[PDB]
């Protein structure tokens, strides 16, 4: 129970209706005081899994963890840096680039993708 | 055994002319269809609302059973062919031509919201203000 | 009003010879893919990201008034053509428009009606990417985009 | 000046840099590199002004106040200086680049605008083209401004 | 690409581009795209060798031609969309000296940099020692002269 | 013009109808902090829970207090918006919001003229209004810039 830490509960949209294959919405059981998920277009109902139904913003999932596929390492127009050691593989020749995209996180922070095998590992400095 | 080392070799036959047309019936894996739980099925061309071009209607078991829609693929192949390789009691392989490729997809046993009434009108009024009750008034 | 606080995701579609804007979801209904999971599969083949799933959701919410291909066709017919209480012809004419007029480069017949569904869906995907902003906004005058 | 820019890029990539108040990090980075390349330009121009002999015909036209200015002498003798469109440095018209000749993400002064050479030494091919972008702004503005003031 | 160098698909025609960060492959064969010839470089060095030059000198009495040169696959045609994704050396000199000078990933090289000029701009000698709009007035006036 | 939207790191909506056994066991002592807060009509207030997280850095610049924000929102919306807040003794700052109803009249007479949209869905409209319209120290409409200058 501390100010410091993190919170990534893994949001959930789909677990769509199994009976007609359509989207599920939260709904109340006032008798059991429990969340349920129902398809709007049929009588099908099923109990929930988590008390969370919706979240908004995150002040920074910086989201460096994904999107950037390892294959980006092949692009000839991207710079090869002699800065060494893929923290994982015992090999230098990292490919790097800044940020990209438009929310580009005003950050200028380099993102590094090793190009050697024995990893395919992504990291920032 | 096959888990260690094995070799098999079977002749492949093609009959000059099949006694029947061979077709493909494809389902979405997401529908997780199990024929183990099918006991009866009917399969007929939907045709009344207007034959060999017309879509398929798949009706499983009784009237209360699941109904599916079968849609014809434009052509079996555009520059190749698809063939079925089958095991025969002699121990050979037998190969059969594909005549058609059909896509089969699920339909609801009873849903039907219908827009013919004034749902379109309700949309004019739609301020996301209701959802359950309209489904009840039906 | 108190609709859901932020209409900034209500994705509509213009179509050729249509007098009125329609939401993209109707067109998918008109292609026959009633299954919301299937439309979601055409729109974004990576349902693993919660943020994309939330971005489409109010557009799904709009879809409820129409829930079958024929009526959806009757919607596009009446929203697009001159008035005609014939209903069924409005559906057939609109059926032929979707067949002939929309994305004609992807095809001109029934036998390639599925192929059009992915491509229309790809545009919504191509659009959602920009709307997340992880995708650059495309220049007006890049020469690669000239003929 | 060029080595000092690389120092500012390294400070930015290291994320050691912090924004100036009232602005974003890119704007600060851009404000800082622009301050360096202009200051470089003016220091070197002032050097060129200092070296002119008194017999020189070129110095006599500017000093009399017949035609052209001190800045023209700078460009002819020392360095053409920064190129720019709509105020800012040459935009990444390609994917994160200015010309295919450069590597992606090269804010260094040459790949993005600034020409080292003087009109006497000649402009390198890239330097040449970026200069034409800066010259076009001047041609277009003449035509557009002419119509609007007229009205 | 190997097929293109070998001409199983038409050089001047097919443009072929990969957008790695998006996992797309676009290929273009429609009319109307602007493209230019470039030298191929390979393994950090030029693929064209002086022996091809000796055949070009030989053309004064032989059937060898620019088309043969394209058939060696030592030059390629690049449209503006594809030109975005290449790493392009300015001149053989620079591609040679390189060690840790800049990069070593080049894929094309310029057959001569002064080729960026159009027809009238080429009459004007030392165009790079001139102020840029000065060159534009000459391109109009040169076209204006008589003779 | 600072809107709550500028200050906010994130928002979340939970179904937590039992504060005494809240969906975030770590949040549980703050519920212990609030039981004297209208304990009679906790059977009457709604079971939907709104939870907000705030940026410490925005909160420092605007030099605000959590009680200033809580008093701002309660004052802005009205008595319906039942607010409680986390302890100041943390680097993080979070605010927990429930909605109170009209109590006595909700006995389902004719059909309860609301057309029975879910209360959560009403909560998202609350959060929408809450982000965009709330103007803590945002005394006007001057977009959101303000640049201070020293002149010599
Ligand atoms: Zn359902
Ligand atoms: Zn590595």
């Amino acid at each position: 129970m501390e100010p410091d830490g993190t919170y990534e509960p893994g949001f959930v949209g789909i677990r769509f209706c199994q009976e007609c294959n359509n989207m599920l919405y939260p709904k109340e059981d006032k008798e059991n005081r429990i969340l349920l998920y129902a398809c709007r277009n049929c009588d099908y109902q099923q109990e929930a899994d988590n008390s969370c139904i919706y979240v908004n913003k995150i002040t920074h999932e910086v989201d460096e963890l994904t999107q950037i596929i390892a294959d980006v390492s092949q692009d000839p127009t991207l710079p090869r840096t002699e800065d060494h050691p893929c923290q994982k593989c015992g090999h230098k020749e990292a490919v790097f680039f800044q940020s990209h995209s438009a929310r580009a996180e005003d950050a200028m922070r380099l993102y590094y993708v090793c190009t050697a095998p024995h990893c395919g590992h992504r990291w920032t400095e | 055994g096959p888990s260690s080392q094995n070799v098999t070799e079977y002749v492949v036959r093609v009959p000059k002319n099949t006694t029947k047309k061979y077709n493909i019936m494809a389902f979405n894996a997401a529908d997780k269809v199990n024929f183990a739980t099918w006991n009866q099925a009917r399969l007929e061309r939907d045709l009344s609302n207007k034959p060999e071009d017309q879509p398929w209607l798949l009706r499983v078991n009784g009237k209360s059973g699941r109904k599916f829609k079968g849609i014809k693929k434009g052509g079996v192949t555009e520059n190749t062919s698809y063939y079925i390789f089958t095991q025969c009691p002699d121990g050979a392989f037998e190969a059969f031509p594909v005549h058609n490729w059909y896509n089969f997809t699920p339909l609801a046993r009873h849903r039907t919201l219908t827009a013919e009434e004034a749902e379109e009108e309700w949309e004019r009024r739609n301020k996301v203000l209701n959802h359950f009750s309209i489904m009840q008034q039906r | 009003g108190a609709k859901k606080s932020a209409i900034g995701q209500r994705i509509v579609a213009t179509l050729p010879y249509i007098k009125q804007e329609v939401p993209i979801i109707i067109v998918f209904r008109a292609l026959g893919f009633v299954s919301d999971r299937d439309i979601l599969e055409h729109i974004i083949y990576d349902f693993e990201d919660p943020e994309m799933m939330e971005m489409v959701k109010p557009s799904l919410d709009e879809a409820f008034v129409i829930q079958e291909q024929n009526v959806a066709l009757n919607f596009i017919g009446s929203r697009g053509a001159k008035p005609g209480v014939t209903k069924e012809k409005r559906i057939k004419y609109a059926k032929e428009v979707l067949q002939k007029e929309m994305l004609p480069h992807v095809g001109v017949s029934d036998f390639c009606e599925t192929k059009k569904a992915y491509f229309l869906g790809y545009m919504v995907h191509r659009l959602l990417l920009a709307a997340l902003g992880r995708r650059e906004l495309d220049d007006r005058d890049h020469y690669g985009n000239k003929r | 000046a060029k080595q000092d820019v690389i120092e500012v890029i390294e400070k930015a990539h290291n994320n050691e840099l912090e924004p100036t108040p009232g602005n974003t990090l890119r704007q600060t980075f851009e404000n800082q590199v622009n301050r360096i390349l202009n200051d470089a330009r003016d220091k070197t121009g002032s050097s060129a002004q200092k070296s002119l002999s008194e017999y020189n015909n070129f110095k006599s036209m500017v000093v009399s106040g017949a035609k052209g200015s001190k800045i023209n002498i700078s460009q002819v003798i020392a360095v053409v200086g920064q190129q720019n469109v709509e105020g800012k440095r040459i935009p990444f018209g390609f994917k994160h680049r200015t010309l295919p000749h450069f590597i992606k993400d090269d804010y260094g002064p040459e790949s993005r605008g600034f020409v080292e050479n003087s009109y006497l030494a000649g402009l390198t091919p890239t330097e040449f083209f970026f200069h034409a972008m800066g010259g076009r702004e001047g041609l277009i503005d003449t035509a557009v401004k002419t119509a609007e003031t007229g009205y | 690409r190997k097929l293109r160098r070998q001409m199983d698909i038409i050089v001047s025609e097919v443009s072929m581009i990969r957008d790695i960060r998006e996992r797309e492959i676009r290929i273009y064969t429609d009319a109307g795209r602007i493209c230019r010839p470039l030298l191929i470089v390979e393994k950090q060095k030029l693929l064209l060798k002086k022996r091809h030059i000796d055949q070009l000198k030989e053309r004064e009495y032989n059937n060898y031609s620019w088309q043969d040169l394209v058939a060696s696959g030592v030059v390629e045609y690049i449209d503006t969309l594809e030109e975005e994704t290449v790493m392009l050396a300015m001149t053989p000199d620079d591609l040679q000296e390189k060690e840790v000078a800049y990069c070593s990933t080049y894929t094309h090289c310029e057959i001569h940099p002064s080729m960026i000029l159009g027809v009238c701009a080429s009459i004007i000698p030392f165009p790079d020692h001139n102020q840029s709009p000065r060159n534009t007035y000459q391109s109009a006036m040169g076209k204006q002269a008589m003779g | 013009h600072t809107t709550l939207r500028k200050v906010t790191a994130n928002t979340a909506i939970y179904y937590d109808p039992n504060p005494q056994s809240t969906v975030v066991a770590e949040d549980q002592e703050w519920v212990n902090v609030y039981y004297e807060m209208p304990d009679f009509d906790v059977a009457r207030i709604s079971p939907w829970l709104l939870r907000v997280e705030l940026d410490r850095k925005h909160m420092t610049d605007r030099k605000l207090t959590m009680e200033q924000i809580a008093e701002k929102i309660n004052a802005g919306f009205g008595d319906d918006l039942n607010c409680i807040f986390n302890d100041d003794n943390a680097e993080k700052l979070v605010l927990r919001i429930r909605i109170m109803n009209s109590d006595e009249n909700k006995m389902q007479e004719e059909e309860e003229v609301v057309d029975k949209m879910d209360d959560d869905v009403f909560l998202r409209c609350i959060e929408s209004n809450m982000l965009t319209d709330m103007t803590l120290q945002g005394i006007e409409q001057i977009s959101k810039v303000y640049m201070h200058l020293p002149q010599t």
